[PDB]
Formats: structure tokens, sequence, C-alpha cells
């Protein structure tokens, strides 16, 4: 897990990001509505679940789309795998968006290759500190069709609950991570992605994309759903089923 | 406030 068979190169080759390298971030999916319609992100997990964000509202109609989609030779390897359950983490808050947390069990396997494989999780008691440069990926919006431009990546640092609070006060929860206001952003359909941070060489999510600035403001902090903290919840819900 | 430092939805879910 959170090993690339082809590395991505951080320097790049979301707002004010790069492409990434095709296949690069093999446990990037596209979550896209049976029309075709790339709606959020995910994580594959392991080649039967992907975790995503609780508001994206995905449902078994929806297919997770994993491979080198639209990505820099484009239309490339892919699998189109629909969905057979979904787990939403009863936590959800619709209104402050804490716990933005679902995972999403795939009715097929997806078959892993040099273009697909899973994010590592990190253990609940893991700490990933305030400066840590850390890395977003996505298709989502590159300005507040959205075909997606071409994934991209973006490195930024994760900030500390209270320098984060500064920017967002009340509205940051414990189960919440900010990362960002370095002149990158993540945005909208980004939602559901991953926030990944290299712990001894293995690449972790750390969060998952959630909410932010309605404007993808590059010098405003994003708000991603603090994985460490629903990690355990994640473990009982795979173990059960 | 005072100039475009008011948007409103000065948040939203991604």
């Amino acid at each position: 897990c959170g090993v690339p068979a082809i590395q991505p190169v951080l320097s790049g080759l979301i707002v004010n990001g790069e492409e990434a390298v095709p296949g690069s971030w093999p446990w990037q999916v596209s979550l896209q509505d049976k029309t075709g319609f790339h709606f959020c992100g995910g994580s594959l997990i392991n080649e039967n679940w992907v975790v995503t964000a609780a508001h994206c509202g995905v449902t078994t109609s929806d297919v997770v789309v994993a491979g080198e989609f639209d990505q820099g030779s484009s239309s490339e390897k892919i699998q189109k795998l629909k969905i057979a359950k979904v787990f939403k983490n009863s936590k959800y808050n619709s209104l402050t968006i804490n716990n933005d947390i679902t995972l999403l069990k795939l009715s097929t396997a997806a078959s892993f290759s040099q273009t697909v494989s899973a994010v590592c999780l990190p253990s609940a008691s893991d700490d990933f500190a305030a400066g840590t440069t850390c890395v977003t990926t996505g298709w989502g919006l590159t300005r507040y069709a959205n075909t997606p431009d071409r994934l991209q990546q973006a490195s930024l640092p994760l900030l500390s609950n209270t320098n984060c609070k500064k920017y967002w006060g009340t509205k940051i929860k414990d189960a919440m991570i900010c990362a960002g206001a370095s002149g990158v952003s993540s945005c909208m359909g980004d939602s559901g992605g991953p926030l990944v941070c290299k712990k001894n060489g293995a690449w972790t999510l750390v969060g998952i994309v959630s909410w932010g600035s309605s404007t993808c403001s590059t010098s405003t902090p994003g708000v991603y759903a603090r994985v460490t903290a629903l990690v355990n919840w994640v473990q009982q819900t795979l173990a059960a089923n | 406030i005072v100039n475009g430092e008011e948007a409103v939805p000065g948040s939203w879910p991604w």
C-alpha cells in the first residue's frame, strides 16, 4: 500500500496544481454517475474497497473508475467498477460536514497492476505533524464542462488545528484536518479524494478532501476529514463485511 | 466588511 509502481514526480510536470505523471497515484479513483459524470474522487484501500467522503452522496447507482483515467495518455487503462454496498459513517454531520467519510464495497474486485493499487491507512495513534508536506490529487475544478481537466496533483502543508481556526474558527472540529493556504487548493469535484503524506516511504491517507473556500482560494486552507480519527470505524467496517 | 472580502458562500463542500 502507498507505493506507486510508477513514481510520482512531486515537482509536478485542484487550483494551481500540476498534471500528475500518468498512473503515478494508483489509488486515486473517479466516482461517476451512470451518465458518466465525474462528481467526486475516492481512494482504493484494498482491491474491494474505496474510501470517500460522506457528503458526496454516493449510491449503488454510481460507478468507480480506477486507472489512467483522464491523465496524460487519457482514456487509458481503466476499470469501471460497480458498487455493491455503501457504508456511510453514522457520525456524519450533514451540517458541519464533520466525520465526512464513507466506504464503498465494490461488487467486482479491482484488478491491481502498475496503474492500480491501494493507499495506506494510518493507525489512529499516528502523528502527522503541522508543517508536513503532503500531496492532494483529483480531477476537481481548476477554478471555482468540467470534464475533469487532466488529473492534477499539488504539494501543500498540513496546518495545526489552532492555526486552521485563525481562518475558519468554530467550523473546525477534531475529526477535521486542514492543509494548504500555500499557493494551492483542493476544489469542488475533488471531495472524497485523498490527502496523502509519506510515512517511512509509504504514502498514507491522512485526509479525505471535504470542504473549504467557496472560491478555492489559494491563500485559505482546505479542510479534509482527519482519517486518524475515523480509521477505527473503517477497520471495524471492513472486519464486519 | 468592505470590498470583495465578503464572499457569500464563503465556504462550500468540495
